[PDB]
Parts: structure tokens; C-alpha cells; sequence
């Protein structure tokens, strides 16, 4: 019943802009915050972006400073990542992570407990 | 950027083995080191948190230990299911940091 | 036998006592404290008493 | 003269634990914390009845006799009273001993929060001569005094006329 | 204009002892440890013991004739024996399990 | 409108234990201080881990069993469980006790020491409340918010603009 | 250069457990509390001997030997000593792991308490860095770094050199 | 030895006045504070005034706020209620009481241990 | 104000009998709670304070309990000179309160 | 090998000066502060003076105090104390004294664990 | 000036005697007291410090106990090289002062 759905990759020229969607259901979306982790085909997990739970603080890898924007929609329980000039060395499978609660309350430095299958995004 | 340097980059081993896979950290991450399984084609699964907790649902069998900078992560008895790629996380500090990677293959 | 009631009872006396422990008598009967071999066990509930001159 | 808590207890404060003494025109006078007193009876109260009442006791025999040829048997029991009279008495000391090191603390805290308390509301309408007293910069009649111990003094009410005091002062 | 914040001292010449210091005055305290016996044998919750005279359990279960004869049905908490009674096993002849005896009887 | 630790918790604050509320011209809301909360939280995980961990117990055993002929032996093996039980359940009891009255301690100062840490990097930038709050005596936008949440707040930063707020206010 | 306890200890301080570290224009040099050392000493001195000097036990047997056909009556005397074992384990472990971390605090309270003594003595001549250092808003000779190691230094003797030297700042 | 003895009540016409009194003997008087507590003709209790120790600190009901003053003599060991502009609904028997201490602090919200055969005040 | 609401207003019992009398409090009043006894033309009697303290020289078949907002009073077993009228008073804060009193009477 | 030697003693007219010497060896004397403890013949022991390790701190019984200095040599190893207008009164055997340490920190009020034989100073 | 006096002066005993010597201070000394050995033409030796502490090397029937104001040196089995004068000096504050002193002497 928990699980997220991304979407919106796809073959892309370098430079040009994509944005990821994150479908989340099951549980409540508004008060975790999110992550999006990438891995490059072959290659190890490469953590690029998170945001809050209500979207004031968003925290970026230096790799996608600049020209990645995380975000969140609250009334559709979804997660964006605005990917704009893009470059080969981003291509990857991009994965939303969610991570884990204790004690009951919303961490968001934590073990990541729910991804999705991912999407695939290639610049080349 | 707190980096975690994971040994090996990968083992051979049989079914009812015994593996362990190390992951070191640059600094004191306390306990939170995270354990990833992930299978080909398929999104990384939760195995250990806080380096030592077993997720819900995951065996007996896999089991954690260490803080500050060494952790260990502990197969004691393989299985069939078990041949995957094994990655720790740290949850210290932003950015978050994934270790290199342990590929678990059959001899 | 006197006309008492008593909750623990020993062989050189009653101890009609609740407190929790008691260093009368190693052996007795009934509803008693522990036997412990300590002379004071006096728990502070006031403040320190160390009043300005 | 007439100091504070941190050159010792006042043998003047009788209707409570914690308490306040004042001094302005009116006159001078001790003067209970009736709810902090209150607060901390009610620990001190529970905690000595939690070491006492949590001793739940299964029925004590004195059936300890075993024959004349059985001494080895008494001895086990003779020994095993031993075990638990070192096991109780040990305990016994050091749960006394612990406790009333923090028994102690515990009016330290009660003490000193009253004292910030105090301090926060007055911020620099006084001067706190690090005594556990306060050296207010204003008039503080008797309505003031009460209004400090009741925690509704006004900062901002006798701001102007502390801040003419304070520049003497300087 | 000054303002103080105190706390209670009296009289009190008692000290307890913290695990840090030793015999540290305080203005009230409480015992927990009970040291006084008050030389009475009484009734358990109520429940009178059987007291023996000057006859040994085994002389007053089987009947010594110098021994007070049970008349009435009766209960008892505890058994109160002398440390020396008076009136023993009067015919001489070991009584066997006695103190498995005692578990049985002791509390009826 | 919002106040702080003194007059209770927050409901809102979701993402931790301990934190802060903020209110400037660019809006409000709640940010827990995550750092706080993750040293909290491996004590308090510790803690619990060593209480149940160091139980390091021998093997238990069934076999209490005597012949018929020795019910006194079997008496002094009831007796014996009776009291460890009375040992165990006393020590338990009162390990609970006390540990749950140091841990709300522990949540206590570490709010407290929260509340030092911004009182000692606005100084008289701004002032005490008393109720958990700082009323910032010049323009903090989301920036110098975050300076604070940090501890990279600059005193003399926004020195001279605090002064001359507080003049109006005397 | 040189902070304060906010940041951790100092291998310069040899000759206490709490102290101080100055500068001024005549030099700089750390130097103890030597008076809150004493203090502590005996408390930490107290504690260890307390835990210790209170293990009274009876005397130690090892006749714990049963006949050939009474090993049911032996296991009965193994398992009383694995009770023992268990008991006096579990309640020295946690012993340690408690007291520890209260010889921790106890620590803490002490240099924090030295801290509080310094910064009710300098009000307002001086502003608190923050890192448990203070920045002396006047020129402090060694008679003065004295007098603030003493508790007598004097508020209204460096208060207006001070004022002045504020106002700078503002 | 400890015991309280009220005085002054009567039968007194509406809007007149009554000072009633407490003479306390066998305890230290001027370590307590004392209320005075008044009971109507086949009703409850009710707790009229209060007066701390050394007579700084007065409590009144509201039913008696600005009529009633209670005050206290230390060198008589004596208590007093003076009662102002009297009202039908004032008629009841008035009891001085002591609060009782604990952990050896006077507290004046207390039960009270000690109270006096009571005196009656008639309004009609 | 806080106000006491005892129940039952009133109860019949023989010697004897075991009679609950309870007292609620609109607020949190933790254990400054009294009880008394009240026989015709005399004054109150303390029988309980902190909500469970006997007094000194009360019998033990008077028994209190409860914490911030419900007590009891209990009498385990009744005797002739226990039929009188009782009250619960708090002392939590000014100004004192009394419940409405229970009459104890013969049937 | 951890032992001190005094030095500098002898037969001196009143009001005339000495130095006296304290040679240490075999422990870090550069982290102890040190004490001269004088005993005159027949009489008990006195202590004098006394200075921390880094000789910024120095403490004087009223006795020799404005005419007797005391002072350390770190790159020696070396205690001294100058002794000014001397008088039949400071005729004494004087002694080096270290304090003991104990926790692991050199507290200067402490027990005296090393002394050296001493020397003796005559002043007639 | 704390001043420490020392009981008594002297006292004669023989080899095997219990000897005691007690050392009162004028005010609160805690634990800081020591207490010294000295032969003729010898400096002191440290036996107690910590008013109890057995010192290196020192034989245990030697013994101290004592707190705040009044403090006993104890030897429990005389010995021929235990004829000499005890000193008691107290370390809880500048100036450190010393005992009067007290010498044991063969009888
Ligand atoms: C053989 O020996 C054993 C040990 O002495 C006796 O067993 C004890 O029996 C007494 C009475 O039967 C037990 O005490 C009772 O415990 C009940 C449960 O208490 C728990 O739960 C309540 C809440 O319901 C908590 O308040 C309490 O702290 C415990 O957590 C209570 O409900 C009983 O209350 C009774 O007393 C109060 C006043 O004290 C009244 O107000 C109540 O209405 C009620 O009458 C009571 O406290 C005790 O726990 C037993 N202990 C053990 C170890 O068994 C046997 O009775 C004895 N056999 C014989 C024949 O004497
Ligand atoms: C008869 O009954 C007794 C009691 O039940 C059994 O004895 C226990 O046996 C187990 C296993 O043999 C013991 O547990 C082991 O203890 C070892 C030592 O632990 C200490 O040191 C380590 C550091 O080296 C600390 O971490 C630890 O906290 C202790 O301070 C451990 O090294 C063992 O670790 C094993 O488990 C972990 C996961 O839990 C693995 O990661 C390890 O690789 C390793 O496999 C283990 O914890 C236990 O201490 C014994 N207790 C007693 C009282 O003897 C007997 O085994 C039993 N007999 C039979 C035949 O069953
Ligand atoms: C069989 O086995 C038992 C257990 O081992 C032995 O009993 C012990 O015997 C010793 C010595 O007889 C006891 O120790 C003594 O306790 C006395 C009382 O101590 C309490 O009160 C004093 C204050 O008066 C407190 O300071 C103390 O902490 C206790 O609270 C002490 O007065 C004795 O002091 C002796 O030693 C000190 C130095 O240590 C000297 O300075 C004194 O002058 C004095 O000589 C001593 O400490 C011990 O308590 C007994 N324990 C038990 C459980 O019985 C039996 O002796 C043994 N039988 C045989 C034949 O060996
Ligand atoms: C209670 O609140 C729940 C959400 O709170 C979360 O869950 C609790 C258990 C803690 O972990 C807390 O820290 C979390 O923020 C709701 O899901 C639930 O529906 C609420 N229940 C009711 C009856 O309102
Ligand atoms: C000691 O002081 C008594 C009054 O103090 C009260 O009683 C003590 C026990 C505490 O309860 C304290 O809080 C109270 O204020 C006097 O009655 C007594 O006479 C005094 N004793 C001497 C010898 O002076
Ligand atoms: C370590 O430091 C030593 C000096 O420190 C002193 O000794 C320690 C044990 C504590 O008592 C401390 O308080 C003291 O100041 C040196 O003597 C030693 O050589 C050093 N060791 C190393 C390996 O550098
Ligand atoms: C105390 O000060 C307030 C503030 O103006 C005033 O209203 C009140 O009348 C004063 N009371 C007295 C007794 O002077
Ligand atoms: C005292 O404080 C209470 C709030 O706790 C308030 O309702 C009351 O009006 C205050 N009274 C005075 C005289 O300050
Ligand atoms: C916040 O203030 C700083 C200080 O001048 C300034 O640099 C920054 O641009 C400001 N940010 C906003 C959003 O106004
Ligand atoms: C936050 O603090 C860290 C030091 O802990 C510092 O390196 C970093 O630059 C700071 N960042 C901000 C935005 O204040
Ligand atoms: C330090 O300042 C005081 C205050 O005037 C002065 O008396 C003293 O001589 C000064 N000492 C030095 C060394 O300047
Ligand atoms: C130090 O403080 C003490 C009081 O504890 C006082 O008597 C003494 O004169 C002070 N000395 C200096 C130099 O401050």
C-alpha cells in the first residue's frame, strides 16, 4: 500500500531541462521529508538532492548545485526535481527515497525505507 | 563530505557462508550507518539502520555492528536470495554518502 | 502470647513495621521488610541546612 | 544587608521550601514560593513513598530446619540468607546514598529556577549583585513586589525610569 | 529596593549522607530502615498462633498426658514452641520427618 | 501569538525533538534542531539498548524437583525463587522510576541548553521574553534566522540597529 | 586564539580539574580553581570509596559438596550461585554505566557553575563570546584577573570605563 | 493543650458589624497562618478569609471581598474576623482553623488539624 | 475556582458495611485533598490529608486514594461512632474549597 | 632517582641576605609546584613560602613576608629562596617539599611526598 | 589561619602497643590533612594523606581516619623503628600549617 512512482524520464540533449515526479500514497506524504538518489548505469548511488517536510529547506549535492530545484506539491502528495542544464554525467537512474521516522518523529537524516522502481534519464 | 570506503569491492562465496562486508567513515558518524540490498534492475532495499537495527521484514541472519567510524555488515549464513550488491549509507550530516559498493557473487 | 497484631513477626519481637527494610532478625513470618545489616538508612527530604550566619 | 542563596538558607522562611525576601519603602519581609513548595512536596513525597511501597514482598518462614544428619542442607540455606542479606544490604546503602545526593540536587534546581525566573522578568530594571539578590533601578512598591513573586512584573512599565537610574551609574 | 530568593533552614541537627559527602545537615529527613521490635508475640493479620505451653510439637500432636488436649476445632498462623520445653517425647523413640511435619502444620 | 518551551511543547514541530519557531517579514514556521535531536536520540537509544543488553543471564533451568520424603528441601527451593523474585521486582521497579525521571531531565536540559546557546549570540540584540521567545531587537530576515539556528549569528553585525531600537523602547 | 570550555579542555590546565586562562596587557597564562578542585576531589573521592568501602559481605564459604545420591540437592546449590552471579552482574553493570555518566554531569555542573560566578561578577563590563570566554570591556591588570578569580571584583568600579567603551562598539 | 476557642458571634441586624475572635494556646500561634471557615444551617463548608503568618498576606472569598478583615495579634495569640455591612446570607457558625504543616514548613494551603467548638453569627 | 463535586449526597449502611464516598475536581489538584468528619454541633475532625495520609489518631479502617482530579474515601468496615457527615477539601489553591458532604446514616 | 638536594645554608649575621637552592631530579619538576618548609632546632615544622609551576603565583606565611622571595629556574630544575634581613628568628633547618599530586593534576595544597635532607641556616 | 593541635605532646609505649594520636583543627579541613614521620637529623616522611590515604611503601598498620575537624593517626602494632615525632598538616588552604607535634618514646 506505502510505495512512490517516478516518472518523467527520458532521452534528453545536453543543456536542455527535465523535471522528475514523484507519486507518493500510503502514507502521509506531508510529514516526511524527501530524497532524490541517482545511480549512474554500473555505477554506485550518488545522493543529489532533499527537501523538508513543508518545503522551507532544501539541501543539494554539489554536483547539481545551481541547476537542480527539489519541490513538493502538499494537495497531490508528489515530489519534484527540476533537472535544467543538463549534462551527460547525469545520467542516471533516479530514485525518491524516503527517509525513516524514529521514535516517532520525521527525521529526515536517516536510513532511506521506501524507494520507487525509478526512472531513467539519459543526456547524451 | 564525509566519504565511506567499503571492502571489499566484492566476494565470491557458497550457499551457508559466512560474509562480511566493512565500511569506513572519514569521521564519527555515531550510529547512523545504513545497509542497502539491491538486486539488478531493482531499487536498493533497507536492511540495517542506525548500524545495527534490523528493518522489519528482513532476516535473522543479516546483522550489524560497529560505531563512529568502522561498521560491519554480517551475512552468517548465505542464501540463494542473498547474491546482490550490498551498500552502506551514512545519515550523519548533509550530503548524504553511499560507500562504493560490495557485489556478492557465486564462485 | 500478648493481646497484639502484627503483620511480621519474630522470635524476639514483632515488627509492625512498612518500612522496607529492618535489622532486627535474620529469620521471621509473615508480611515483612527485607533483613539487611545496616545500622542507618536515614533518606534526606529537606534542604541542606547550612543557614547564612 | 540580608542576602541571598548563595551564602546559604534562611532560617526567617517558615511557611515553605523556597521562598523570596524583599525590601522597598513599605517595609521588608519573608515571603513563601506557596507553588514551587507545593511542587516539590509532592516529589519528595512520592519519591520516599516509591522506595518504600515498591517493596512487594512474597510471605516470609522461618521453616529452616533440616535433620541431624542434613547439616550440609542447612548449610545451603544458612548461605543462601547470607547471599541475599549482602545482596539487600548493598543495595540498601547505595540507593540511600545515591538518592540523597540527588534529593539535594533536586532543591539546587527548585532554587535556582526560581532565581532565573526572577531574573528574566526584571532583565535590566535590576542589577543582580550575584548574591541571589537584585538590585532593582526603580521605586518596586509593595504591588510591584508582588506582581515580581507572581510572575506578572511588566518590563517595559518601569523601563524608562531604570534606564535614568542605570545611567548614574555609569 | 531589593529583592532575594532564599530557601528554608531550622534547628535541625540531623545528617544524612550522600554519595558524594558525608553527614551533610538537612532540615528534614526520613527513615527507612526499621531497628525497633516491640518484645511482643502477637496475631499474624489477625490470626492467633498456637501457643504450646511447655510441650513439644510431637508431644502435643501425639497427646502427652501432660500436654492441653485439642477439645475444639481451631486454625493458627504460626506455633509458638519453648526454646526447652518441659514435656517431650515421654517414651524414648525417634519421631521421623519432623520438620517435613512442621510445613504441614504450622499454618492451618 | 507562539511562544515557546516554557509554556509547553509543540505540536507542530514534527521533524525532531528540539527546535525552533521563527516569525520575520518573510513569514513563519517551525525547523527542529536536527543536530540536537540525533545526539538525544543515541543516548536515549543507548540507554535503552544497555538496560536490556547487559542482561547477561546464566542458563534457566526446570529441574526443582524433589523426592516426596524431602518437601523441606523443595520448601528451600520455593523459597530460594521467592527471593530472587522479591530482588528482581524491586530492582526493576525503581531502575524504571528513576530512569524515566533522569530522562525527562535529559530532554529538559537539552532544551535548556538550546536556549543558552541563542541568548548568548543575540546578547542585547534582543530581548528575553521569558517564555522560550527572543524578541530581536532590529531585521532578521530568513538569513540571519538560519545564522542563528547555526550559531553564526554576528553581535556587532547588527549592533548600532539593535541600539537604536532599544533607546525607543527606554 | 584561546577559547573557553564551549570547545572542549585544555592540556594546559595541570595543576586543577577547573580553572581559568587570561590576557591582558601584562600577559597570559592559565591558572586553577583550585578551591572548586578540592571540592570535587573529595565528592569523586567520596563516590569511588562509597562504592566500594560499602560491599560488607559475610564470610565466604566453599563447602557447597553433596553426597553421591543428593545431586538434585547440587544443582540446587549451582543455581543458587547462578542467581547470585546473574544478580550482582546485572546491578554492577548498570552501576558503572549510571554513576559514569553522573561523574560526567558532575563535571559539567562545576565548570558551568565557575562560568556563572565569572559572568554575574562582569554584568555588563564585559560581553559573553560565547565560547566561554569573556571579552572585559575595560583594561583588566593582574590585580583585576585576580580580584574576578576571587569574586571580588568590583561592578561599579570599571563601570563607567566600561560604558564608554560599549558605546564604541554601538 | 492545642486547641482554639472562637468568641464574639450574636445576633446582630443587617449592615451591622461583628469582630469575632480566636484565642489559640498550646502551639507556636505565630508560626501558622489561620482561616476562618463559617458553615450555614444545614449546609456545607465554606472558607471564608486567610492570613499568613506574620499577617502581610490576606485571602478572602469573594462572597466576603471588602466587607470581611481578618487580622491577627501575636502577643495575644489571638485571631479576628471583622465582618462589615452584615447580610442575611452571612448567618452561619464560624470556625477558626489551622492549616496543618508538613516536612516541618507551615504551608498555609494545607488540610486543617485544628479547629475550635466554633461561635454563632445570627443575621436577621 | 475549583469545585468539589461529592458523591453520593447521601448513603444508608448498616455496621459494618463498606462505604465509598468520592470526590471530583475540575482541575488537576495532585494530592491536596482532605477529608473530614462531621458529627451534629461539632466542629470537623481531620481524617485524611494528601488525598491518602491518616491522621494521627484515626482508625485504619479510614483509608484515602487518588490523584488530581478523583479521590475516595473508604471505610472498610463501619462502626456506631463512624455515622456522621464528611466533607473533601482541596488545598491546592486559593481560595479552599469544600465538597457538598455525604451523610452516613443508619437504615 | 626522584629525590631533591637543598643548598645555600650557613652561619649569616642579622640582617644579612641568603639564597638557598633546590636541586630536583627525577620527575617533571616543571609541572609541580613547590614549598620550603623550615623546622627551627627543637621546634616544630613551618611552612614559609610557596610557588606554583610556572612561578606566576606565590603565596608567603605573614612570618617572611617582604623579606623572604621565592622563585624557580624551569631550564635548572633549580628551586629558590632568596632570604633578606634575616633575623635570629629564621634560624631553622629549611626543607624543599613537593606537593603530591593526585587524580592525574599537580594541586600545590596537598600533602608533601619528597623532601630533601635540608640545610641548615644559623643567623646570629 | 587554620591552627592544628596535635594530643598529646608525647607519650611512652612499648613494642606491640596501639598508639593514638589525634590532630583537631579549628574549622572544616574536609579530608586534607596529612600526616608525617620524622627521625632526629631526618626530613619528614609522607605515611597519610587524604587524612586516610596509606601512602606508597608505608606498612598498613599504619592507619588514618578523620573528617572536617578532628582526625586520628593510628598505629596499631608498635615497632622499634616507629619511635619518632608525627606531624599532622593540614592542605585545605594558604598558609599550610602543621601540628604542634608528637613524640613516641620507649617507656
Ligand atoms: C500469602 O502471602 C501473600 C504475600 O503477602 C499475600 O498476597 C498479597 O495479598 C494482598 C491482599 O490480597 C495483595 O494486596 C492487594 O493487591 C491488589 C493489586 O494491587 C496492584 O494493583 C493496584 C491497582 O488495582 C495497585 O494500586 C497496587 O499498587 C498493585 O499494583 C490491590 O488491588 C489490593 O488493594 C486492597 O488494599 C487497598 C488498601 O491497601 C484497598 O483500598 C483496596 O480496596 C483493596 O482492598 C491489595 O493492595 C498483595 O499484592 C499480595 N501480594 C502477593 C505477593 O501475593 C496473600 O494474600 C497471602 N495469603 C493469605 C491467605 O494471607
Ligand atoms: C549454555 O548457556 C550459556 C548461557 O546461555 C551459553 O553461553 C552463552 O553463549 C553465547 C554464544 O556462545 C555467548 O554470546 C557470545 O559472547 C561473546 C563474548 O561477548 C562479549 O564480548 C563481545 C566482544 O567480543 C561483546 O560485544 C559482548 O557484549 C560481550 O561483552 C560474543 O563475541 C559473541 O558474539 C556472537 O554473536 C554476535 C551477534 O550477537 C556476532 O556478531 C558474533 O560474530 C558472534 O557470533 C556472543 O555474543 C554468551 O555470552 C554466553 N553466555 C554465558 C553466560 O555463558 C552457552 O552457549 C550454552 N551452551 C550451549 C551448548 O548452548
Ligand atoms: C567471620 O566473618 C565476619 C565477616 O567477615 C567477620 O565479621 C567482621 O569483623 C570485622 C572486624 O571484627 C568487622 O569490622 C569492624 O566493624 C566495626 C563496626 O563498623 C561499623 O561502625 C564503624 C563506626 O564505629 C564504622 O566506621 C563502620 O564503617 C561500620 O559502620 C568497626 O568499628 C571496626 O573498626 C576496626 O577497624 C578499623 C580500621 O579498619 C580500626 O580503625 C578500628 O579501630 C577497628 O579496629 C571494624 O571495621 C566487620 O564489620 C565484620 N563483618 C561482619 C559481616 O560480621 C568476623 O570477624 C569473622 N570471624 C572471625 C573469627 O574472623
Ligand atoms: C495521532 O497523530 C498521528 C500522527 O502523529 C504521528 O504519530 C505518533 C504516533 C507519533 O509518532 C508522532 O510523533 C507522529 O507525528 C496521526 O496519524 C493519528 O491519526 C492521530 N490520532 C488521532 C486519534 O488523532
Ligand atoms: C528548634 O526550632 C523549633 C521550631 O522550628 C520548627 O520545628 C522544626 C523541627 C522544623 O519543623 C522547623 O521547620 C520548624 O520551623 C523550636 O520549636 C524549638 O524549640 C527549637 N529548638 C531549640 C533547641 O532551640
Ligand atoms: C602523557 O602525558 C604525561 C604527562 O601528563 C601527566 O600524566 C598523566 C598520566 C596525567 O596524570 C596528567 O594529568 C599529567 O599531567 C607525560 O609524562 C607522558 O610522557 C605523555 N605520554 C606520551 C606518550 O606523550
Ligand atoms: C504602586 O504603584 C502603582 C503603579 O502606579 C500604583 O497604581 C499604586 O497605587 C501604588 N501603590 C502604593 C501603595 O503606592
Ligand atoms: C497572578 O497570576 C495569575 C496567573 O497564574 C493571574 O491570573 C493573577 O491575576 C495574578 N495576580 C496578581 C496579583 O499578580
Ligand atoms: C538578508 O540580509 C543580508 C545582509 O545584508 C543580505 O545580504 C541579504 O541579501 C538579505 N536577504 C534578503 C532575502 O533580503
Ligand atoms: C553552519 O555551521 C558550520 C559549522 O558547524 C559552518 O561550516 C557553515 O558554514 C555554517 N553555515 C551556515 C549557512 O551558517
Ligand atoms: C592595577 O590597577 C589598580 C587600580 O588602580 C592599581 O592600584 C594598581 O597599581 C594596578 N597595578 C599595576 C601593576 O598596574
Ligand atoms: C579573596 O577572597 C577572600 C574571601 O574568600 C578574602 O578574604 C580575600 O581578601 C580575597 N583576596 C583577594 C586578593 O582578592
Amino acid at each position: 500500500q506505502v510505495q512512490l512512482v517516478e516518472s518523467g524520464g527520458g532521452v534528453v540533449q545536453p543543456g536542455r531541462s527535465l523535471r522528475l515526479s514523484c507519486a507518493a500514497s500510503g502514507f502521509p506524504f506531508s510529514s516526511y521529508g524527501m530524497h532524490w538518489v541517482r545511480q549512474a548505469p554500473g555505477k554506485g548511488l550518488e545522493w543529489v538532492a532533499g527537501v523538508s517536510y513543508d518545503g522551507s529547506y532544501k539541501y543539494y549535492a554539489d554536483s547539481v548545485k545551481g541547476r537542480f530545484t527539489i519541490s513538493r506539491d502538499s494537495s497531490k502528495s508528489t515530489l519534484y526535481l527540476q533537472m535544467n542544464s543538463l549534462r551527460p554525467e547525469d545520467t542516471a537512474v533516479y530514485y525518491c527515497a524516503r527517509p525513516s521516522a524514529i521514535f516517532g518523529i520525521y527525521i529526515i537524516l536517516n536510513g532511506l525505507d521506501v524507494w520507487g522502481q525509478g526512472t531513467t534519464v539519459t543526456v547524451s | 563530505e564525509i566519504v565511506l570506503t567499503q571492502s571489499p569491492s566484492s566476494v565470491s562465496a557458497s550457499v551457508g557462508d559466512r560474509v562480511t562486508i566493512t565500511c569506513r567513515a572519514t569521521q564519527g558518524i555515531s550510529s547512523w550507518l545504513a545497509w542497502y540490498q539491491q538486486k539488478p534492475g531493482k531499487p536498493p532495499k533497507l536492511l540495517i539502520f542506525g548500524a545495527s537495527s534490523l528493518q522489519s521484514g528482513v532476516p535473522s541472519r543479516f546483522s550489524g555492528s560497529g560505531s563512529g567510524t568502522d561498521f560491519t555488515l554480517t551475512i552468517s549464513s548465505l542464501q540463494p536470495e542473498d547474491f546482490a550488491t550490498y551498500f552502506c549509507q551514512q545519515a550523519h550530516s548533509f550530503p548524504l554518502t553511499f560507500g562504493g559498493g560490495t557485489k556478492v557473487e557465486i564462485k | 502470647i500478648s493481646d497484639c497484631d502484627t503483620i511480621c513477626q519474630t522470635k524476639i519481637g514483632a515488627i509492625n513495621s512498612t518500612l522496607p527494610f529492618q535489622n532486627i532478625h535474620q529469620n521471621a513470618i509473615g508480611d515483612c521488610p527485607k533483613y539487611v545489616k545496616a545500622q542507618e538508612l536515614v533518606l534526606a527530604t529537606g534542604l541542606r541546612n547550612n543557614p547564612i550566619k | 544587608a540580608i542576602a541571598g542563596f548563595i551564602e546559604g538558607g534562611w532560617q526567617g522562611l517558615i511557611d515553605g521550601w523556597y521562598g523570596y525576601h524583599h525590601q522597598n519603602s513599605e517595609g521588608s519581609g519573608y515571603a513563601a514560593d506557596k507553588e514551587a513548595t507545593q511542587k516539590a512536596v509532592d516529589a519528595i513525597t512520592t519519591k520516599v513513598n516509591n522506595i518504600i511501597d515498591k517493596m512487594n514482598t512474597q510471605f516470609e518462614s522461618t521453616a529452616k530446619e533440616f535433620n541431624k544428619i542434613e547439616m550440609r542442607i542447612k548449610h545451603l540455606s544458612d548461605r543462601v540468607d547470607d547471599g541475599f542479606l549482602d545482596v539487600w544490604s548493598y543495595n540498601a546503602e547505595l540507593l540511600v546514598l545515591l538518592e540523597n545526593e540527588r534529593t539535594l540536587d533536586f532543591h539546587d534546581a527548585n532554587v535556582n529556577n526560581l532565581y532565573q525566573k526572577v531574573k528574566v522578568q526584571l532583565k535590566d530594571n535590576a542589577i543582580d549583585m550575584g548574591n541571589g539578590c537584585f538590585k532593582i533601578l526603580h521605586k518596586c512598591n509593595n504591588t510591584c513586589m508582588d506582581d515580581i513573586k507572581n510572575g506578572t512584573y511588566n518590563y517595559y512599565e518601569y523601563r524608562k525610569e531604570s534606564h535614568l537610574e542605570k545611567q548614574k551609574i555609569d | 529596593d531589593q529583592i532575594c530568593i532564599g530557601y528554608h533552614s531550622n534547628n535541625s541537627t540531623q545528617t544524612v549522607n550522600t554519595l558524594l559527602e558525608s553527614n551533610v545537615p538537612v532540615t528534614s529527613s526520613h527513615s527507612i530502615l526499621e531497628k525497633e521490635h516491640n518484645g511482643l508475640l502477637c496475631k499474624l493479620k489477625g490470626k492467633a498462633p498456637l501457643d504450646l505451653i511447655d510441650c513439644s510439637l510431637p508431644a502435643w500432636l501425639m497427646g502427652n498426658p501432660k500436654c492441653d488436649e485439642l477439645l475444639t476445632a481451631s486454625e493458627w498462623a504460626y506455633i509458638k514452641e519453648d526454646p526447652e520445653p518441659e514435656n517431650g517425647i515421654c517414651f524414648p523413640g525417634d519421631f521421623d520427618s519432623l520438620e517435613d511435619l512442621i510445613l504441614l502444620v504450622s499454618n492451618t
